[PDB]
């Protein structure tokens, strides 16, 4: 049984137009045929190319089987093609069972020096039969806009302590104050978030809310996303929390707070007028 | 404080902003009474006002009636104030009554000294007359709304505006070469622009049909949330009295 | 079918009924 | 014959249209005059007269000079006599100059009878001035111009028009709901409709901001072909005169 | 009768998601296949479905070699599942070898009786070898929009005599006077038509129109879609031919018509406005 | 008589002749704002008459 192990399974994509490089290069239009067609192999490297965000749980879908049921000889890359990925999707591929991600910024040339790096190499790292662990780790909150003060600190701290997650950039943690001229719960109607991991609380004339996996370097362009205003004009003071420590000793002292001084927001989150004398 | 909203020129969405601003300052939680100076009486309809009901302040004085008394409130926090249903003879013919509705000036400045109301928003028209250039000298600030086009970037510098107004744009279509141009010029040649603008929705012309703000008739549409951004704006930058 | 649309559009916008229910 | 064009609400197109109509008219080979009894004075710029040119048919008569003196001719076919831009006092204090100009509707009854042209369009406010219900009452003819919206719905039932006059649509979109639901009962409720209506077209837009007519700046635009219709349909429907 | 006399060889969409009929229906996923299976066939029924005006031409082949192959004992129709297509189209495709076409509007059972109605048929009609004259039997003069009176004339005249298209039917001529308001040069800028084929012209104060492959019926319509305004507002008397013979007669007395009284279309950096004085 | 923050008018008086002064043209638009305004003006009558 000659081994594979030369032989190179890749997305046409990969090769940016240029023709199959050698005798061992199989070019397929799409992840799908080439993920069926890997499955047979052993010793193969495999190159699946990432273009949309779209793609992401089905790659990681594609590359946890042949991870599993194809062993540790088999060397699986992915080819960026695209920039707007976020960073917590490298590492969820690369716990799925892919070798090694190709960044976009890197030119074909760069690109066929890393897959000529893979050769040879075993796979060591642990990979779980269940993908739902690794999936669910994409969305550790499961929550997104206002909570209630008791629980923004529970559903926040419960993905602090998170074990599965690793500590640096597990987020960012911002207390505003707002501007006299405006109230809490007013300004807390401009806070309108996106993402399906941010959630927001109201208590003690300050508006604190949690971003999930936001570095402290992209803090200002992520509240220009949740904020039509700029963020200088409705709050006066704003204090951050990125590192885990800290965050979490500000979690700790934010329950040192009564119920009765927690928010909530304005009860409006066919009518029929009647008269009445204006004035009176 | 008292803000009057008053377009550039007809049609450019003067009536249905200016009830869409006031559903948001009282979703703010805040005393809003909204009246309506215009003598098509279009902002009444804004409120599930039956259109029958002819009751109106400029109504109740050429009646010689008490104005206060043609007030409605919609919700807690929500006053209006409608201008009455004028008859076809009374609408072809301005000059009859234009000079008879001098006494909302002092009933206005009652109305803000008393401290019920945190906003009163009024409803300006395009005409010059007498009444409408004494309840825009009595607002506190006042908002400019235009369109896009190349007739209000005529009117924006044969027409003079209200000292120390806003420009508001409406009705903003993505996709147009020469809207595209005409702004442009004026991000970097009119410094009264504001930071936010209202996009061209559905919802704003299907709520004036369902007879509701737009804030009521659709919270999430993008026309809305933006108007809502207005009132925000309000709070942090138009909330002073300014004498 | 175009006695049916007409039924549903005044259903659907208060405005127009007020105005053809008089 | 004199043709009025009027807007039952403001900003719905008519100054367009009626440079439009005018270039339409003349291209069908009549002698047409446009004169423009706005006092915005906007019509004079569909046909590429700079801004800065005050002079006007209006402007003369309150100078004390002869308002004849005041026409600019576009083509062969079609003149053109501009309103006059008025100063600042004049636009604040519409009352003190609204009626010292009756003298221009007993000029046009001199050029109805001159016969020089087939066609003058009269370029109507949306106000109840007198000289709007004086010049109106020269017109053999009316159209009123609305936009397919709750604004105008509302306006065409409280609102009254010279009798006799038609309804002419313009700004018709595609794709709204709301639209499709007042156009369809329109259709079945409106007897003064047109035959014929005119699309939003970005012609329309980009004519103005180039100075020309729709019909000169994009001749195979559909908005250009739908009023080249109403053009013939004038000539068909609107050629008897008043008595 | 022959052994698959009672075969029926059928688009899937003929049946309209009834299942399969009997042991003798066998249905295909499009027509391409199904030709391919009915090159084999002696006397089978084969019912195509035509969805899309592009699939007119290749359809037309399709009958054409089949029928020209395989003989009269074979029947074909072709089941209409679009109302887009022109009534010129089930010309073609009769003339190709199709037994019948079964219109668009006809419900499933209206559909089924007449595929049952061909039973028994032998086609007797004469149908070439060449595809070329076939599609060439319905190309319309290639001109549209306004014309000068003798090309006019010329157009309609080489196309009453082209021998490739079929006997009746070429179109209709139609010849209308405009009402006292408006002249013939103005009432001209209202005639704008679509189809290629229809081509028009001025002269002796009548606009004079020719819709290629109209028929007396669609006259109205046809003119609807060519006007915006209705005719009768536009033009006081309206005159039609319709059979060649009435359409070749009128256009040699429009011959007859000096070139004085021919019409043309009106004529019609920035234009200036000249200043000047009323009266 | 021009802006006194922007510029000034000096009069010679022994001739009939007024210089007159201002601040240097300085534009801060950025490298395509300005660069699509010009082609914005260039390409309608209407916006370049008010430039
Ligand atoms: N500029 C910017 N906008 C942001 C960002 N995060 C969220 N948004 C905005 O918020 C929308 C909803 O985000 P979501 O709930 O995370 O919902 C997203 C998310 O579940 C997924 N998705 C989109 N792009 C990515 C990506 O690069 N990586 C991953 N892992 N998921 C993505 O698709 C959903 C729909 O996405 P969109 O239609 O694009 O719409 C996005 C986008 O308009 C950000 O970092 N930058
Ligand atoms: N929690 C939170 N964080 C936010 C939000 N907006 C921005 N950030 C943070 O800011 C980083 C850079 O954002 P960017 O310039 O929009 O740059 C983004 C954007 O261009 C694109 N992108 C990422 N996710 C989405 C998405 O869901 N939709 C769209 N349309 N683009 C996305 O990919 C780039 C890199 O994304 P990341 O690595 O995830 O990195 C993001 C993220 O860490 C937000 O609404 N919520
Ligand atoms: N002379 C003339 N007559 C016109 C024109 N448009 C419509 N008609 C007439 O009006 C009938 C109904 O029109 P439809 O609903 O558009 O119905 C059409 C239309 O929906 C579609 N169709 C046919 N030919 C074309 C074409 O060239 N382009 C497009 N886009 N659709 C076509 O298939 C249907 C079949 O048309 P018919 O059976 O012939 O039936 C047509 C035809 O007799 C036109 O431009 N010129
Ligand atoms: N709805 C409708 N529109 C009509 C009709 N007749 C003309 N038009 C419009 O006018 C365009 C030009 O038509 P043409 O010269 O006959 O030119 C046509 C014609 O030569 C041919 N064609 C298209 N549809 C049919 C059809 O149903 N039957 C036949 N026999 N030819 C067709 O393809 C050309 C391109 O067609 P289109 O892109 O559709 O473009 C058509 C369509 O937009 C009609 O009956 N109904
Ligand atoms: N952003 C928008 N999107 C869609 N439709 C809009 C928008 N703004 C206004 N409209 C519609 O435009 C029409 C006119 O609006 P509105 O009555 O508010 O204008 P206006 O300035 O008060 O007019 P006028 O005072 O001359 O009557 C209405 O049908 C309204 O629904
Ligand atoms: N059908 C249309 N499609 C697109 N834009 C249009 C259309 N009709 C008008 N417009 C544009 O909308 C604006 C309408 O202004 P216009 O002066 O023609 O209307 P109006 O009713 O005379 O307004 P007003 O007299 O109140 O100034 C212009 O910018 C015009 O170019
Ligand atoms: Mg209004
Ligand atoms: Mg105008």
């Amino acid at each position: 049984p000659r081994s594979d192990e030369k032989r190179i399974l890749s997305n046409v994509a990969v090769l940016e137009g240029a023709p199959p490089l050698s005798e061992h290069w199989q070019l397929f239009n799409n992840n799908e045929v080439l993920f069926n067609e890997a499955r047979t192999a052993q010793a193969a490297t495999v190159v699946f190319s990432l273009q949309q965000n779209a793609q992401i749980e089905p790659l990681a879908r594609s590359i946890h089987t042949l991870r599993r049921q194809r062993g540790s000889a088999m060397k699986i890359l992915v080819r960026e093609n695209t920039a707007s990925l976020r960073a917590t999707d490298e590492r969820l591929l690369l716990a799925c069972g892919a070798n090694m991600v190709i960044p976009w910024n890197a030119p074909l040339s760069r690109c066929l020096t890393m897959i000529e790096s893979v050769q040879g190499q075993k796979f060591s790292r642990y990979v779980p039969e269940d993908i739902t662990t690794l999936l669910s780790m994409t969305q550790p909150l499961k929550l997104r806009g206002f909570q209630k003060w008791d629980v923004f600190c529970n559903a926040v701290n419960n993905m602090m302590n998170n074990p599965l997650l690793p500590a640096h950039g597990k987020g960012v943690l911002v207390a505003l104050r707002p501007v006299p001229g405006i109230r809490v719960e007013q300004a807390l109607t401009l806070c309108r978030p996106n993402r399906t991991g941010d959630i927001m609380t109201i208590g003690g004339n300050r508006l604190v809310l949690f971003l999930s996996f936001c570095r402290i370097n992209d803090l200002d362009t992520a509240l220009n996303h949740i904020f039509p205003l700029p963020t200088g004009d409705i709050f006066s003071n704003r204090m951050v929390w990125f590192e885990d420590d800290q965050i979490s000793a500000e979690l700790v002292q934010m329950r040192l707070l009564a119920p009765e001084q927690w928010g909530m927001p304005l009860p409006l989150t066919r009518r029929i007028p009647e008269p009445m004398r204006l004035l009176d | 404080a008292v803000l009057g909203l008053q377009g550039v020129r007809g049609g450019v969405g003067t009536t249905t902003i200016t009830a869409a601003l006031a559903w948001s300052l009282q979703m703010l939680g805040e005393n809003v009474l909204v009246v309506d100076a215009c003598p098509d009486n279009l902002l009444r309809l804004s409120f599930n006002v039956d259109f029958t009901h002819r009751q109106g302040w400029a109504r109740a004085m050429l009646d010689g009636q008490d104005w206060r008394d043609a007030g409605l409130r919609y919700t807690s926090q929500l006053d209006l104030l409608p201008f009455g249903q004028l008859s076809i003879e009374e609408q072809e013919n301005p000059q009859h009554w234009q000079t008879r509705l001098s006494d909302i000036c002092s009933g206005l400045q009652q109305l803000k000294a008393s401290g019920r109301y945190q906003w009163i928003l009024i409803d300006l028209p395009r005409d010059a007359s007498q009444i409408t250039h004494q309840l825009l000298s009595l607002c506190d600030h006042s908002l400019a709304i235009v369109n896009v086009d190349a007739n209000c970037h005529i009117e924006l510098h044969q027409q003079a505006l209200p000292d120390g107004a806003h420009i508001l744009i409406n009705n903003f279509r993505i996709g147009s070469q020469v809207q595209d141009d005409i702004y442009q010029l004026w991000l970097q040649s009119q410094r009264r622009l504001l930071p936010m603008l209202i996009h061209r929705d559905e919802a704003m012309a299907e709520c004036l049909a369902a007879k509701q703000p737009v804030g009521e008739y659709r919270s999430d549409a993008l026309a809305a949330e933006e108007i809502l951004t207005l009132a925000n704006w309000c709070l942090l930058n138009y909330s002073g009295l300014k004498t | 079918s175009q006695r049916e649309q007409l039924a549903a559009a005044l259903k659907r916008w208060p405005l127009l009924a007020e105005f053809a229910q008089q």
